[PDB]
């Protein structure tokens, strides 16, 4: 008695959303159920695509008098399984009450059944030893075509809970409830405007529907057209309500719709604040004062980021996807570290040496169905997700097997990756960044002849031989790091020096080194073959040797100050333990 | 040389049932 | 967590599936936003939409205690859900909102709390706010589509080193009730930055914490006057060392001695190789002394020479004379490229999975080891 | 033991999470370090904040046993947790932390010890002593990284000769009176 709601009446006193559209579907379900046998019809489709909106707007057509007198004024009851299935612990309480409904619908022989998720009436009363199911208990009427039902199942919910019972499935009539086009959608959100404009007090102009229906497309693809488009619509109503703290309440414009889609989709805000702005403005020379030379690099990452947010970036492909090659010292890891830490975005940090095995793929993208670790997931796709906006380094990419750098083919290509779950990682906001070293022997090795050689071009067939040529094609653009010049290892050796004495800041001791210092530093450890990493060696030798016996047992236990001078006549330097 | 084949492991799927007992009177 | 809880009342504020969903990882604080969304409302400090509703936190435990009986749980939740509708102010706190997906499901049935709770959602009638793992959220709550199009993913990354500062500023008082003692300024910062450096399995605002709550028992425990009451700076280093198992960053008066008798010692058990006890003993003096490598190993030596002239047995008495375990790992053994897997174990699906990477386990079972790869050359 | 227990009481007056976990090899003693706690206690070697307290050593077995009706072991689980929660002085005790993940999980149940326990432990109103290997805490355990969260790992490392030595000449006693013969000092060593 009250398992069962009118929807004519819900319909009625406007409580029902309006149906726009889907006459195709609708005549369809309604030529089914003007049939003899087998006239139950069945609306199977994907989640938001609006098949409890078909179910219900049929009522509320019914209403307005819209549909064909064949089948007008009818009832359609809507069952909810909660309240038909509680309060039934005693024997035969559940069938007494479902058979007093089924009674009560032949009765009529005018009234229709809508049964949302109808997947679940499959062993909904049964028990220890019970008696019958509701499944069981509706085979007879459907067979003999006494009641008409409608049912709303999803797609995988249809195969591995209805399909398994061939009885049932053969007395429905199966209705794939495809998404709309973008077109319709948005006709749907016009009709549908006033029920949100009246709830939230405000406005929505035609441009901001359409900019909706359309980011939300290009954006959002974890939802269906019909259940995004609306989410973007509702939730830019509800800041438009509580915006006006100060009393600024004015139309919902194409902006608000931007914002709110933004942070749905976690991509970053069109119309970059002023604060944003400046950290790209100064992100160049704010990585110069960290990573000396290699102007290329910085300047295509720099400028590959600005275009992404500026609006002119790629459809759907990542943010850059750029291989920095060269040898080894030079600062190929450390200006994309550098990268994340100015914008302020995570750093996914994968070393591609551990990938040797053709077979390591499984661990990027997770194991298949039906093995031990499907519960696992991908690292890579798992990673992409929970940090859509990110930079992603793969240190000593050629040390993985070819099979691994055909999985960054569609990443590059189109944006996207698709995990063992069937889930779809967003690559677009992803600074896409791959360091190698291919062909490093060529460079530490000199050619056998009168005039040395630049071996840069050698380094370049190498990755061409190990890289295939669809992947060197979708990279946008190839960086090779020069060789680090007298110059830059003295900015070098204060970087490491800098460093040094924030670890004796913790301390409470100082240093201070003179420039004549530094710069024996620089002609001791400058190796033009091996890079910025022997100055740390030779500083560790130099500089943390002497300081590291002075602060265990010494005058530095307890705080001190070091000056660092060189002896002309001895060439060597000197240190100076002021205790404290 | 030699191929070295590699051996996936699957993984089966058991779940326990409880029973929701009905007093006959 | 201005933004975060900005973006949860406007979902609140829908006309329809206006459940605001917090998913992130393990203690970025998920469900402090939903308890402390009451704290706010209390206060007033919260818009006038949302001002006077209530919050009701479930406990799915307690209702399924006595659900015994056929259609016994769909009773009581029904009763919940009808007075959350006929409220219409109050609000469902369900945390760990994944495990809905299988409540009161005796038998082969479909008809759980996700079902039953479905079409109320859909109609905007009830307001439920949600917390999930990333892992939990994707692999349970994601495989439904129908509750997950029902609910408003808001993702929640964890604060930056200066707002976790902040976050310990203002939970210091309670803190500070429980052990009686006092937070110095430079400790919760210490905290912070040490723990983000050491401690690399847990996040920045729950894991500061847990170094402030474990300094804070351990003064109390203390039974000297001077030190109980106070928490100085160094009470944080000695527990942040202890939960990583790392050495203490003030050097204790035991180990400066060893540091500076290590090369002798080492000289009598191997005479020679003065080149080699100092490489070690000097990285070792400069990874105490707190002035080592940023994010590198204190030391990665490549020893090279004839057979018999101590390579081996140097690295094997360094462990003794420093009390540390050693990690001995025969490189013969990984002659062949598949033999990797070995060390950091075999990738998902496979026979080995399970298994774990020798090296990777041995590591973290004992981080403060030396790690000796006899024959890497072979290798 | 002595580090591991003061450790060990450290955590266990923590305002929240104070849950110490006991990990370690197989041999070594954790399931003692817990269930020595109590003997500790009798004989009055204890904290005076660790004193008048009952540590309650639970077992699965017991708790699952004849639980097929649903919420039967809801009910069980919920009351041990309630009765536990009005002490204030009883520490939990599970010798096998790592089989709280699937106890009471029957199709897809993520309901469960493991997502049942979660609230208590946040809220810091009960204490619970863990114990596990290393081989099923990081392969078990550590996947819930919400439950390895409200549990502070407190590794345990095996004894030296003379620490060994000690504890078989504090277990002769009662090996004597079992075998009936007295074990000579360098014997046990
Ligand atoms: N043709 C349509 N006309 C009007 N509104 C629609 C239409 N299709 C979908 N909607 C709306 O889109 C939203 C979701 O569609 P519903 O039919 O309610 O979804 P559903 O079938 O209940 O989804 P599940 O439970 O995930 S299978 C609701 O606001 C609907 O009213
Ligand atoms: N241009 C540079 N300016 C400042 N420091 C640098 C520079 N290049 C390298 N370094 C330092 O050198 C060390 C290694 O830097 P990386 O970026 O890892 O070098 P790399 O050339 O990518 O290394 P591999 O081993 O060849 S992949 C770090 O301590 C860096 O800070
Ligand atoms: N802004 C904050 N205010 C207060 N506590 C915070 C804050 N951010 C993080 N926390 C921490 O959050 C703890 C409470 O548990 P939460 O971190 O909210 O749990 P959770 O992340 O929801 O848990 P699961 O297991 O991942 S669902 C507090 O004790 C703090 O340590
Ligand atoms: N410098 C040394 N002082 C004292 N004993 C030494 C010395 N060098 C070798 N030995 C002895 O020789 C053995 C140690 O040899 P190892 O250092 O293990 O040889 P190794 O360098 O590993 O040899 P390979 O593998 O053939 S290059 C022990 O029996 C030591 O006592
Ligand atoms: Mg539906
Ligand atoms: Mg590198
Ligand atoms: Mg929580
Ligand atoms: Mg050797
Ligand atoms: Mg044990």
């Amino acid at each position: 008695e009250n398992f069962t709601t009118n929807l004519n009446q819900l319909a009625r006193v406007g409580g029902i959303d309006p149906l726009i559209g889907r006459e195709k579907e609708l005549e369809r379900a309604i030529q089914v159920l003007c049939r003899r046998r087998k006239n139950n019809p069945l609306l199977v489709g994907e989640s938001g695509v609006g098949k409890t909106a078909i179910a219900e707007g049929l009522a509320w057509r019914i209403v307005q008098g819209d549909v064909p007198e064949v089948m007008a004024d009818c009832t359609i009851y809507s069952l909810d399984i909660g309240s038909l299935l509680a309060g039934t612990k005693y024997r035969g309480d559940f069938e007494k009450r479902f058979k007093a409904l089924l009674k009560q619908l032949e009765q009529d022989t005018n009234s229709i059944l809508f049964i949302d998720e109808i997947h679940t009436i499959i062993g909904a009363g049964a028990a220890s030893g019970g008696q019958v199911d509701a499944a069981n208990l509706i085979k007879p009427l459907l067979s003999s075509g006494k009641i008409r039902v409608i049912g709303s199942t999803t797609y995988q919910e249809f195969s591995n809970i209805f399909e398994k019972d061939r009885a049932l499935a053969r007395r429905f009539q199966k209705i794939d409830i495809t998404e709309p086009s973008i077109e319709e959608t948005v006709q749907i959100i016009n009709g549908l405007k006033p029920k949100y404009e009246a709830h939230h007090d405000v406005r929505y102009t035609a441009k901001a529907v359409r900019a909706a229906v359309e980011l939300a497309v290009k954006y959002i693809n974890d939802r269906h057209l019909p259940d995004k488009a609306i989410d973007v619509i509702d939730e830019a109503g509800a800041r438009a309500r509580l915006m006006p703290v100060s009393k600024r309440k004015k139309t919902v414009n194409v902006a608000d719709i931007e914002s709110v889609v933004a942070r749905i989709a976690r991509i970053p805000e069109k119309s970059v604040s002023q604060s944003d702005r400046d950290t790209l403005k100064n992100l160049g020379d704010r990585l110069k004062m960290l990573v000396f030379g290699q102007d290329k690099a910085i300047e295509a990452l720099t400028e590959a980021i600005k275009m992404a947010r500026a609006g002119l970036g790629h459809e759907h492909k990542p943010v850059g996807s750029f291989l920095f090659a060269g040898p080894t010292g030079v600062g190929k890891t450390e200006v994309t570290v550098q990268l994340s830490k100015a914008l302020g975005i995570e750093l996914l940090r994968f070393d591609m040496s551990e990938y040797m095995e053709r077979h390591t793929v499984s661990r990027l993208i997770g194991a298949p169905p039906g093995y031990v670790g499907f519960d696992q997931g991908g690292l890579l796709t798992d990673a992409v997700i929970k940090h859509p906006h990110a930079v992603l380094l793969l240190d000593e990419i050629e040390k993985a097997h070819p099979d691994v750098f055909n999985i960054l083919l569609q990443v590059m290509d189109n944006g996207t990756l698709t995990d063992n779950n069937g889930r779809k990682a967003d690559f677009r906001n992803v600074v896409l960044v791959m360091t190698t070293n291919a062909g490093v022997r060529e460079t530490e090795r000199k050619s056998i002849g009168l005039i040395h050689q630049d071996n840069s071009t050698d380094a370049m067939e190498e990755i061409k031989k190990i890289f295939t040529p669809e992947f060197r094609n979708r990279l946008d653009n190839i960086i090779w790091f020069d060789h680090l010049s007298t110059d830059v290892i003295h900015q070098v050796v204060d970087k490491f020096i800098v460093e040094l004495q924030v670890q004796l800041d913790q301390k409470g001791v100082s240093l201070e080194v003179s420039q004549e210092a530094r710069n024996w530093l620089a002609e001791k450890g400058y190796d033009r073959a091996m890079g910025a990493r022997p100055m740390a060696r030779v500083i560790q030798d130099n500089l943390k040797k002497p300081l590291a016996n002075e602060l265990l047992f010494g005058s530095l236990v307890d705080g001190g100050q070091v000056t660092v001078a060189l002896d002309k006549e001895k060439n060597e330097l000197t240190y100076g333990f002021q205790s404290a | 040389g030699k191929t070295n084949d590699w051996l996936d492991f699957d993984q089966l799927a058991e779940e326990k049932v409880r029973d929701a007992l009905k007093p006959p009177s």
